[PDB]
């Protein structure tokens, strides 16, 4: 909150099965110019 | 007394006269203690390593250090050393 | 001193139930019984 | 792995809190004490001063950071803070007497003690090389969802905690550290709802859990507590002091008790709650002129906690009491201010409920109710030095 | 603290010559499998 | 009750009797939850 | 913290000039052994 970035230990590798465990992936392929996206999922299978 | 100049928790008369350490306490020397067993001890009261090896004199009287070290470098004068 | 309430190394157990039997129930020293066998 | 989660803890500090923590470094004693004592005060010092956004800054730090389990904390307490004024033993002494023990055993036996402000405690026994500067040793088993912020020392790392509870002791038991006798005691916290100087908050609870408590009272009954709640609860509270029924029988007033007795015990009190009263010398069987009232010199307070503190108490009347414990006004000459948990279940009501001015937020609870002492401290108050007195309600 | 479990730090050889100077060693051979132990003797010449 | 004594934030009875999870709190099993 | 020695961080490079910068060296030669010191020498040009 007092503008410092730090990316030292901040790495990916940490959230990438989580991400893609619930959600979708939607792709729109434009000219010359391509989207990846994901979008978070409910499960009805889960009441909570 | 009561008075510990070097913070070892023997006090300076104990260290001075001769004391031995029973329950984790150090304690005022008889001469019947000898027939149980006992090792009476002594020590500088003003260093609290007297042998100025890496343990105080507590430790080394209650033989609180490492127990391969032999028995006759738990007296205060015999330095623990390899 | 004469009570079940000392632990001299600090380690759970009480002195008496070190030097007399002791068992290990609901994660807490109790004094050793014949019956528990 | 502790040091790099104290760096990422603090990382996300915000400026105003890392001064607050780096002055807490090297003026840890009077922060403390401050923080110990700050809601005693009238509206106007508590926000003058000069420490109250230290306090505040730091109090939002520590209560950033929670843990999601129990946990135990290991620290050093004085016995004076759990009502005990002798000595376990000298600090050039060895060895603690069995004596020592029974006594402290004995004033500690079914006692509730408040801790009220900020602490360095330790995650890990201490072992070598740590400080032992007093007797006594604390195993403490904190609850979930409590604050606790690890900050990184020049050489160590440490943590500290703001108290807000009041913790009781199981057991205690003589242990050797390096030759030398301390006490060990286990300890349980025991949770508790605290308005210290939320007044507005403890205002919103109140509203919350009493305004639809008028709804049920017969009317009849409902009218007749407004009304001697609104002119004659002085009254009601002579002819209870002078033991009325026993002297002189009179049903016009009985009638009152028992109807009243009866709305309080209506509803009672949900959850575990602390209530502030000002009490007055002519309650603890003294006068205003009395010289024991003068709680500067040290003999009168030493005098007033030997025969009074670890005693029971019992009030004939009824008991008015406010959430907040800021001062007013109104008990501005009072020196004694009684300290009360309410046990969940017992009888009692929030007359601040019903529109209007009700009171100061206060609270009724049942006749001939009766008390505990558990310890007595003292705090500053301007120019005289002013006496708090710690109490449990009991059934 | 936090419960979980560590293994880093912890040394076998910080504790073999202090279980070697005040244990006895018995071991079972039988014909398939065998077992070593040390269990703990009494030193009669400290009274402590 | 409330007893908890491995300090898990699941009460001791809940754990042997059974217990479900909603709202983030252990609460008494219900076969009508099933 | 205790009365353990640590000798790890503690180099005399931190302290060679200070102590060059405000002594004066005296050598003994003897014999069979020499000995080399520095003593501490005030200066006149500061009043404090
Ligand atoms: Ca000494
Ligand atoms: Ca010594
Ligand atoms: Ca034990
Ligand atoms: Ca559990």
């Amino acid at each position: 909150s007092s503008g410092q970035i730090v990316t030292e230990g901040n790495s990916w590798s940490d959230y990438i099965s989580q991400i893609d465990s619930i959600s979708a992936s939607i792709i729109l392929d434009t000219e010359n110019e391509s989207y990846e996206r994901r979008v978070t999922a409910k499960n009805l299978q889960d009441p909570e | 007394e009561d008075l510990d100049t070097d913070n070892d928790n023997i006090p300076d008369s104990y260290e001075r006269n001769g004391y031995t350490i029973k329950d984790l306490i150090a304690v005022k020397w008889e001469d019947s203690f000898a027939e149980q067993g006992y090792k009476k001890y002594v020590s500088n009261y003003l260093e609290s390593n007297t042998a100025g090896d890496p343990y105080t004199d507590y430790e080394k009287a209650s033989g609180s250090f490492d127990k391969a070290i032999k028995t006759e470098a738990r007296d205060p004068l015999v330095a623990a050393y390899p | 001193w004469e009570d079940e309430d000392l632990d001299t190394d600090n380690d759970n157990i009480p002195d008496s139930y070190e030097r007399n039997g002791y068992t290990i129930k609901d994660l807490i020293a109790v004094k050793w019984e014949d019956s528990f066998a | 792995w502790e040091r790099k989660e104290a760096e990422r803890i603090e990382q996300k500090l915000e400026r105003s809190e890392k001064e607050a923590l780096e002055s807490y470094k090297k003026d840890s004693v009077e922060i403390s004490k401050y923080s110990q004592t700050r809601n005693y005060f009238y509206d106007y010092q508590i926000e003058a001063n000069s420490r109250e956004k230290e306090y505040k800054e730091l109090r939002n730090a520590i209560s950033k950071n929670k843990i999601d389990k129990p946990m135990y904390v290991y620290y050093f307490e004085s016995p004076e803070k759990f009502a005990f004024n002798k000595v376990i033993r000298t600090e050039n002494q060895n060895e603690i007497s069995l004596e020592k023990f029974n006594e402290f055993k004995e004033t500690i036996q079914n006692k509730l003690f408040k801790q009220d402000g900020f602490k360095d405690i330790s995650l890990y026994e201490p072992g070598k090389g740590d400080e032992k500067p007093t007797p006594l040793l604390m195993h403490l088993k904190l609850p979930r969802n409590t604050g606790m912020l690890p900050y990184t020392n020049t050489n160590n790392v440490s943590t500290l905690i703001e108290q807000g509870y009041s913790i009781k002791i199981d057991k205690i038991v003589r242990i050797v550290i390096d030759g030398k006798h301390y006490i060990k005691a286990e300890a349980s916290v025991v949770s508790s709802l605290d308005f210290k100087d939320d007044v507005s908050k403890g205002d919103s609870w109140g509203k919350a859990n009493y305004n639809d408590w008028s709804n049920k009272l017969t009317p009849n009954e409902l009218a007749d507590v407004n009304d001697y709640m609104r002119g004659g609860y002085t009254a009601i509270n002579n002819y209870l002091i002078s033991n009325g029924p026993v002297n002189n029988p009179n049903p016009e007033l009985d009638s009152k008790i028992t109807n009243i007795e009866n709305a309080l015990k209506r509803e009672p009190i949900p959850t575990n709650l602390t209530v502030y009263r000002r009490s007055g010398p002519q309650e603890f069987g003294l006068t205003l002129t009395s010289p024991e009232y003068d709680f500067n010199k040290l003999e009168n307070i030493d005098a007033f906690k030997s025969k009074w503190e670890g005693q029971a108490l019992s009030y004939p009347n009824f008991i008015s009491t406010s959430i907040g414990s800021v001062n007013m006004s109104a008990f501005a000459k009072r020196k004694i201010v009684l300290r009360i948990t309410i046990p969940k279940g017992s009888p009692g009501a929030y007359l601040s409920a019903i529109p209007g001015y009700a009171g100061e937020y206060e609270v009724l609870l049942n006749h001939g109710s009766k008390f505990k002492i558990n310890k007595i401290d003292s705090y500053k108050d301007g120019t005289i030095t002013k006496l708090i007195v710690d109490a449990t309600l009991i059934p």
